[PDB]
């Protein structure tokens, strides 16, 4: 029972392992052969961390006249095609940390089915 | 600081600088005032020929050939940091603070800042 988002990102690095080597032979340019690897690296770094996250607070006015203060988030992993698709959930317990994970991984989920829109949450 | 900083976006947000329209035209104003007062005394003790040069200072001299928006500036700052500290003298004696001005202050600022959200209706529901 280990944490998620380091699953998720434990993944990623893995997955990111192995295809750097064919994919630097696929690559057309006048460049060094090393200068290539200083360029997959580089990309590698960029689809990995989330671009914008957000975070609200909200006066909400409760059913007896009362006021309370509601706090949400909304990270968009990917711009990379757009728009930004992913879900809403209402719980005690929605941190940041997690909402940057299921972000990104919604920008793999609808990759593997070619639907065009990236990840958010 | 943050008094100019608020300046120079009303500066950007008129697209002209302050006083350009204004300097020469209250420049004349004073002469004529000048001109009025020795009019008028040389109408009482005139007749006794004696001319009465009424003149600017050489201090408010170096105030009119060298009137710039820099003036203005210099004027509103020293207006703000004014009208301001009366408020916090004041909040001070409301509340009984003695000699603490700190918490003037920031009960100056909650103060104003609550009258802002009270009378909007903060929910839009
Ligand atoms: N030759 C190959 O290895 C592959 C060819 N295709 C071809 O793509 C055509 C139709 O695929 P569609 O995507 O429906 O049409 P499309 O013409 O609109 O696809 C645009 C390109 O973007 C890729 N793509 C789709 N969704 C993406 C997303 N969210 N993020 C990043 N890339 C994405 C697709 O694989 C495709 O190469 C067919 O010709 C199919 O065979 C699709 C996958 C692999």
């Amino acid at each position: 029972d280990p944490n998620f988002f380091k699953m998720v990102e434990g993944f990623f690095d893995r997955g990111a392992s192995i295809v750097e080597d064919k994919l630097v032979e696929d690559l057309k340019t006048r460049e060094t052969e090393e200068q290539k690897r200083n360029r997959v690296r580089s990309i590698l770094r960029i689809i990995k961390p989330c671009n914008h996250v957000l975070s609200l607070s909200f006066p909400i006015r409760r059913d007896d006249g009362s006021w309370e203060v509601i706090e949400g988030y909304r990270a968009q992993h990917s711009q990379h095609r757009t728009p930004c698709k992913g879900g809403i959930r209402y719980s005690t317990d929605v941190s940041v940390d997690e909402v940057k994970a299921l972000a990104s991984l919604m920008t793999y989920k609808c990759a593997v089915v070619d639907v065009p829109f990236g990840g958010a949450k | 600081g943050v008094t100019v900083s608020y300046f120079e976006w009303l500066n950007n947000l008129n697209h002209v600088s302050y006083g350009r329209l204004t300097f020469k035209y209250e420049r004349d104003s004073n002469y004529h005032l000048l001109m009025s007062v020795q009019e008028s005394l040389e109408r009482k003790f005139g007749k006794h020929g004696g001319t009465i040069p009424i003149v600017p200072t050489a201090e408010f001299q170096d105030r009119i050939s060298g009137a710039s928006e820099k003036d203005i500036v210099h004027s509103g700052l020293a207006y703000t940091m004014e009208r301001s500290a009366r408020q916090i003298m004041r909040t001070a004696m409301k509340y009984n603070l003695g000699l603490d001005l700190r918490t003037a202050a920031y009960v100056n600022a909650i103060e104003k800042v609550f009258r802002v959200y009270n009378e909007a209706g903060v929910t839009f529901t």
